[PDB]
């Protein structure tokens, strides 16, 4: 169960209820990222598949990868990814937007210097 | 008017039964506005009620119950085709009353039964008919009247018409009249009597008295034989049920017998909007003839209420010119735009601007008002939370609560003109640790409303009522003195305070503080960078600004000396119009929002004003472990640099990832960074100008010290109050400009500078420069390997003797400004495409390529060229 902004979304079944209305589910954690039902025609919808598309071409690895992302909204027991890149390549505002998207109460921000040389991932997704 | 029906209904137990009744089990009988189904009509409430006779008699008998004790009520009953008979008498008087007296109501009887005789179905037989006289209890401005009820006829309302019809003109009546001080006897009959609904025995109407039955008589017709109708006076006429005798459509009566011939709904129920639109009133005529006017206040309507549509074409209304010709559509798209920023308290700002008197009588009746109920409905006794509702309704527009990060109650302040305050806080919200306003008010305005409520006491007291209500008052009366002088005591008004900590609570007040970057709080009120021109914001507004600076805000004046020898300065100081244009505009961006990360590293040889300047931005605007000093400033620059001018660490670039920096030193910098990302943010300026006592005159790099710049000017505010006008006159016409965007500035000189600085910082960018030169022509491929090789014989026979590594060359220069250049080759390797690398010592060949504002006298006005 997630809370966005719109109320609570629920991975249990497929397709997800938007939980908008009384229930008795616990749930306090929110993000103001609202939920809409999946719509291809929708121009931001296209846009962004568009935008994924041509940030890694090879349907291989995009396929890989944004099923990789999308267990970001699961948030139990769960692979380690170093992704390289030279700069401007997508990979930052991808990684921004799933941040954004995700919010800070499911995401968090780790530094470098940690590994190099614990409990901001209370939680997290 | 309310108080009395609110204590009346708290006092007369009669009226308290009726209510019970009303409102528990006659509330089945509810009907809709309209229907043919209801008989009784309820002013009051404006509730419509079908009773059946078997109800209609407890009914009745309830208000018999309620009107002895002289309680006042305003009911109504429809009477439709076939009901009784109402004649209406407004005489008017030549002087302020005619005695009505019995023998002439007597002559009245027989001459109206006359005409009733005459001219009419009748039923055939011996009959009852009851004539009744109730008559106004003071004629007033000289306009007498009485009222004749005859319950005991039931006709259609043709023939109701054709009686009043005939009673018009008889001479009869009319000479009567012409002694009893009548002007005009023939008009004095309403002919609208057999239509309009009349009102119940012992209701009246808003602010009038109701009829009194001065007499009652009745007649005995037989249509068998008429030969002397006997007009008599009924007996014990007291003793009655005069309500239910009274009633013209009743046919229950024990005497009288059955002779067989929306914005206004919204206002009702709805006190505040009542209150609203009570206010709205005061408004001048043009808030709804002129779009913007009538805009922000359905805009204001919209976000407080979405229910206030009625009110908002009520309003509308006021102008059918503008409502009828296209104010339907207008109104809806406002209310979709609105519904898809301002609230009442812009409402009672306007309100009290315009119609002051009003508004202060206004809002001082609605205070009453509140704490009488509270009063009534407690029997004088008065704790924290009534007091916090009267207060919070006093003043909901000045104090606002929100829970801080400590979960404690914060109390803020909108500060006005005319009371203690430090300097700069006006038109703004302040903190306070405790509410002394709050503390202090509750002690010295609040007592007026509670004089007010007692003054209202003894009036009531004063007025003659019998011995059950005085008394009631006289108990009313102790028990509010007992409760009046707790509002002085400490424990108390601490109490009260802590219970309106809920009232004042507005959720999210402390996260939108502050949060928007286009307003900026000075010293004179609110600055607003919305548009262009800035306007200065010194009145009462909804935008929540806690802080601010103490620079007072004037316009551009270029006459103002103080401008003028400040645009001399600064010409002084970067002497270059495009240079000083750049630097100007640079820092004009106060702008507390998104800002880019164009770092500059400002360099001169001291005395030239870079240091003054560096010290004197932060005057001008200041506040807007090192890294969290940033948070929420607008600008902000470091200075006082030693030799030592090497980046801070690894980490020197994580401090550049919302306010403009600015690096100023007495000389060119040690920080050699060896990424292009890094280097096309950095930005450098070496001062020229120097300030001396001695200025050469043939040297434009020598101009005259002035020392009392930097002790006297930048402590006088008025200097200040120029260079904050300068600011922001930059900063418009940087927007008019450019958009707003600091890459589309032209700097030759500065990107001249930068670039003959990153050749010295960079031994990379010197390769760059110096060795790789674009070449369409040239065929050649460089790989990798190659360019590492390349550049580690330039490093040995220009740099110095050093043995080089591949891996480290080959990410900072994918990593470089040849990430287009070093394009991926069909082995995936980096290869350099459409350019071209020189070997030892060899030159450019011909086609490659390495890889004005003229000053003006008026130079801060606009350039021709972008």
């Amino acid at each position: 169960l997630l809370g966005v902004g719109n109320g609570v979304l629920s991975i249990e079944t497929i397709p997800a209820k938007l939980i908008n209305h009384f229930h008795e589910h616990p749930i306090h954690q929110y993000t103001h990222i609202c939920y809409e039902p999946f719509n291809p025609e929708n121009p931001w919808t296209k846009l962004l598949l568009n935008a994924l598309q041509d940030i890694i071409p090879e349907l291989d690895a995009r396929l890989w990868i944004m099923f990789y992302l999308s267990t970001a909204i699961f948030r139990g027991l769960k692979l380690m990814l170093l992704w390289l890149g030279g700069g401007c390549n997508g990979k930052t505002f991808l990684m921004r937007l799933v941040a954004m998207v995700l919010g800070d109460h499911y995401a968090s921000k780790l530094n470098i210097s940690l590994l190099t040389s614990f409990m901001r991932l209370k939680g997290r997704g | 008017d309310t108080i009395q029906l609110t204590a009346q209904r708290k006092y007369l137990a009669e009226v308290q039964a009726l209510e019970t009744l009303l409102a528990r089990e006659l509330s089945v009988f509810l009907t809709e506005p309209g229907s043919k189904k209801t008989n009784i009509i309820n002013r009051i409430t404006g509730k419509t009620y079908a009773l059946p006779s078997t109800e209609l008699l407890r009914f009745y008998e309830h208000l018999e119950q309620c009107r002895k004790q002289g309680a006042l009520m305003y009911f109504l009953e429809r009477q439709g085709t076939y009901s009784g008979l109402m004649l209406d008498y407004d005489l008017k008087l030549n002087t302020n009353a005619p005695s009505l007296e019995s023998s002439v109501l007597s002559r009245l009887c027989h001459r109206i039964f006359v005409h009733i005789k005459n001219s009419s179905v009748l039923p055939e037989g011996s009959h009852k008919i009851h004539f009744f006289f109730t008559l106004k209890p003071e004629a007033v401005q000289g306009k007498y009247g009485f009222h004749v009820l005859i319950p005991g006829l039931k006709m259609a309302a043709s023939t109701k018409k054709s009686i009043i019809a005939s009673l018009q003109h008889d001479a009869t009546v009319q000479k009567i009249l012409h002694e009893q001080g009548v002007a005009n006897p023939e008009s004095c009959l309403d002919p609208h009597s057999a239509s309009v609904p009349s009102l119940l025995y012992g209701s009246s109407k808003l602010n009038h008295r109701p009829y009194q039955l001065k007499t009652g008589f009745e007649l005995v017709f037989d249509s068998s034989d008429p030969d002397y109708i006997p007009i008599h006076q009924i007996k014990n006429i007291e003793s009655y049920n005069l309500v239910s005798e009274l009633s013209l459509t009743n046919e229950q009566g024990s005497l009288v017998r059955p002779v067989y011939c929306s914005l206004s709904i919204l206002m009702l129920h709805d006190p505040e909007a009542r209150y609203l639109h009570k206010i709205l009133n005061l408004l001048p005529p043009e808030y709804y003839v002129e779009y913007p006017l009538w805009s922000n206040v359905v805009f204001a309507l919209a976000n407080t209420s979405a229910n206030y549509r009625p009110l908002a074409e009520w309003f509308s209304q006021k102008c059918p010119e503008k409502w009828n010709t296209g104010g339907k559509e207008k109104l809806e798209k406002l209310w979709n735009d609105a519904s898809r920023k301002i609230t009442k308290r812009s409402i009672m700002y306007w309100a009290h601007k315009h119609a002051p008197q009003q508004y202060k009588e206004i809002v001082e009746q609605g205070y009453f008002s509140i704490l009488a109920e509270y009063v009534y409905s407690y029997n004088g006794t008065l704790e924290h939370y009534m007091i916090a509702k009267v207060i919070y309704a006093m003043m909901g527009n000045k104090f606002v609560v929100d829970v801080d990060s400590n979960g404690k109650y914060v109390w803020f302040e909108f500060v006005l003109p005319g009371q203690p305050m430090n300097q700069g806080e006006i038109w703004k919200w302040r903190k306070e640790v405790n509410p002394d306003e709050l503390h202090i008010y509750i002690s010295e305005n609040f007592s007026r409303v509670m004089d007010r409520i007692t003054e209202h006491i003894k009036y009531h007291l004063s007025q003659p009522h019998e011995t059950n209500i005085l008394n009631y008052y006289k108990k009313l009366l102790k028990a509010f003195e007992r409760s009046k002088s707790k509002i002085f005591n400490d424990s108390f008004k601490k109490g009260v305070i802590r219970q309106a900590e809920f009232l004042f609570r507005q959720r999210s007040f402390i996260q939108t503080l502050d949060t928007n970057p286009y307003l900026l709080g000075v010293g004179n009120g609110v600055l607003s960078i919305e548009t262009i021109p800035a306007k200065l914001i010194n009145h009462f507004h909804e935008h929540p600004i806690h802080q601010y600076t103490h620079i007072c805000y004037e316009p551009f004046n270029p006459e103002n000396p103080w401008t003028k020898l400040l645009l001399n300065a600064l010409q002084d100081i970067i002497p270059e119009l495009d240079a000083r244009l750049w630097i100007m505009f640079y820092l004009s961006t106060i702008f507390r929002g998104l800002k880019e990360a164009l770092m500059l590293l400002w360099l001169g040889g001291g005395c030239n004003g870079k240091t003054f300047l560096m010290r004197l931005v932060a005057m001008v605007l200041g506040d807007h472990s090192a890294f969290m000093r940033l948070k929420g400033r607008g600008y902000g620059y470091f200075e006082e640099t030693n030799k030592s001018e090497i980046l801070n660490t690894s980490r020197l670039k994580e401090m550049v990832n919302t306010a403009t920096m600015v690096a100023a030193s007495n000389y060119n910098f040690i920080i050699d960074t060896t990424d292009h990302g890094t280097w096309r943010r950095l930005r450098h300026y070496r001062s020229k100008v120097k300030f001396c006592h001695n200025p050469d005159p043939n040297n434009s790099y020598e101009k005259k010290e002035d020392p009392r710049f930097i002790h006297e000017y930048i402590m006088d505010p008025n200097c200040q109050n120029a260079f904050f006008s300068i600011l922001v006159y930059f900063w418009e016409k940087l927007q008019k400009e450019y958009n707003g965007q600091i890459k589309k500035v032209f700097c030759p000189t500065i990107e001249s500078e930068t670039e003959a600085y990153r050749k010295s910082q960079d031994t990379l960018h010197r390769f760059i420069t110096e060795r790789v030169v674009e070449s369409p022509s040239a065929e050649t491929v460089y790989n990798l390997s190659e360019v590492v090789t390349a550049y580690a014989e330039w490093y040995n026979a220009n740099i110095n003797v050093k043995r080089h590594i591949a891996l480290e060359l080959s990410q900072e220069l994918e990593n470089s400004v040849l990430e287009k250049y070093l394009q991926w080759s069909p082995n995936k390797t980096r290869i350099l495409k459409g350019c071209r690398i020189l070997h030892k010592f060899e030159t450019l060949q011909p086609g490659e390529s390495y890889i004005i504002c003229e000053p003006k006298n008026k130079w801060w006005e606009w350039s021709p060229n972008p």
